[PDB]
């Protein structure tokens, strides 16, 4: 009889970029999962260890397609690796919001990290600025010469491939 | 910081012609040259990057090559809207070092 | 497409302070970064310090040094730039430009695309 606001979760004004994740928990929710499950809008709904036909952290983000799949357990790259890294008991569930986010010039607005020291453990969520050091000297505050800004921006617009889509991914976590 | 040398200081050629400029720095840089463009009463504009890739859109009139401690530009045949200064920047310290320039002069 | 829109000259005489800008179009205003240069009438062309927006801290060249401070307004999207204890030697066009970089693999390359009008100050 009470439905919690999944709606909010997923009919965000703005979404989260990666690096700087809109992380929400649901609690004191009815589990109609029915809505996700059934609706067309939806292109991924890779459920893992769990039926998607009987299924709270709301993890939301801004990702590019060709990076999609990196959401996932046992996945690696740019996105796995430095932004997003995921161990999991839940639902990977994204939509192509190329007509929200693809905007005329560039959507610039989204960022992801490139850069970085290591490699992150699950749900770590490093939000800093810190500069990556490359490894041959200490950068000292030195802009990005054999030195880098750990991160980079990635605009979408409206003429793009498949890869190039943006798309808004929930994780939901049980 | 970097030293930034660039030289002929001056450089006339007939339009047709082909210009050759150096610009070589005192310290090994292996791709941070960028060379730059300015016209009369106005702000410079890239021409090469990275040592060298175009972005200017212009038709092959610029291009170079060199690594490291060196690099060459080469003016392919020289037009009526190319007499305008030249200059080069490595972008790699901060500051950022330019060269004194130079500039391409006419019979 | 960071068109810079800056302003135009100042005349403030030797002693006060000269504060100059540039309006940032396009994009990621927030990263890869805002940095002025200066030329005196003779291109003596040389950096004088700049900034990354996101993180807001600067880096100037010893020139300039507690005498101009380089600053970043993100929800106006525009590069500030004020210098202090004018005096005559400071005749310059004073520029913005962006910082582009390009990321491939490990390594980023950088150069200036994005480039201003030139702002010209006169203290006399
Ligand atoms: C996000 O908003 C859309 C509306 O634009 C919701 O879609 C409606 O959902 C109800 C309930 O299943 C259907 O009866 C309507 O026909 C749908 N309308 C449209 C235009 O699709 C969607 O359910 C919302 N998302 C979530 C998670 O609540
Ligand atoms: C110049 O840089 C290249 C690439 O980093 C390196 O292989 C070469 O050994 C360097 N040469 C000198 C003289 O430092």
């Amino acid at each position: 009889t009470n439905l919690c606001p999944f709606g909010e979760v997923f009919n965000a004004t703005r979404f989260a970029s990666v690096y700087a994740w809109n992380r929400k928990r649901i609690s004191n929710c009815v589990a109609d999962y029915s809505v996700l499950y059934n609706s067309a809008s939806f292109s991924t709904f890779k459920c893992y260890g769990v039926s998607p036909t009987k299924l709270v952290y709301a993890d939301s983000f801004v990702i590019r397609g060709d990076e999609v799949r990196q959401i996932a357990p046992g996945q690696t790259g740019k996105i796995a690796d430095y932004n997003y890294k995921l161990p999991f008991t839940g639902c990977v569930i994204a939509w192509n919001s190329n007509n929200l986010d693809s905007k005329v010039g560039g959507n610039y607005n989204y960022l992801y990290r490139l850069f970085r020291k290591s490699n992150l453990k699950p749900f770590e969520r490093d939000i800093s600025t810190e500069i990556y050091q490359a490894g041959s000297t200490p950068c000292n505050g030195v802009e990005g010469f054999n030195c880098y800004f750990p991160l980079q921006s990635y605009g979408f617009q409206p003429t793009n491939g498949v890869g190039y889509q943006p798309y808004r991914v929930v994780v939901l976590s049980f | 910081d970097i030293q930034m040398t660039q030289s002929p200081s001056s450089l006339s050629a007939s339009v047709g012609d082909r210009v050759t400029i150096t610009c070589r720095a005192s310290q090994n840089i292996s791709s941070y040259l960028n060379w730059y463009q300015q016209e009369a009463g106005k702000a410079p504009k890239l021409l090469i990057y990275a040592a060298s890739s175009l972005q200017s859109g212009v038709p092959s009139r610029f291009s170079g090559s060199g690594s490291g401690t060196d690099f060459t530009l080469t003016i392919s045949s020289l037009q009526p809207e190319d007499f305008a200064t030249y200059y080069c920047q490595q972008s790699y310290s901060t500051p950022r070092t330019f060269g004194q320039g130079t500039k391409v002069d006419i019979k | 497409q960071v068109q810079l829109v800056q302003s135009g000259a100042e005349v403030k005489k030797p002693g006060s302070s000269v504060k100059v800008s540039c309006k940032a179009s396009g994009g990621t205003f927030s990263i890869y970064a805002i940095t002025w240069v200066r030329q005196a009438p003779g291109q003596g062309l040389e950096w004088m310090g700049g900034i990354i927006p996101i993180i807001g801290t600067a880096n100037y060249a010893q020139k300039f040094q507690g005498r101009v401070t380089i600053t970043a307004d993100k929800s106006t999207s525009t590069a500030y730039m004020e210098l202090s204890s004018l005096r005559s030697e400071d005749t310059a066009v004073y520029y913005c430009a962006r910082d582009f970089r390009y990321c491939s693999s490990t390594r980023c390359y950088f150069w200036f695309d994005p480039w201003g009008q030139g702002t010209l100050v006169t203290v006399s």
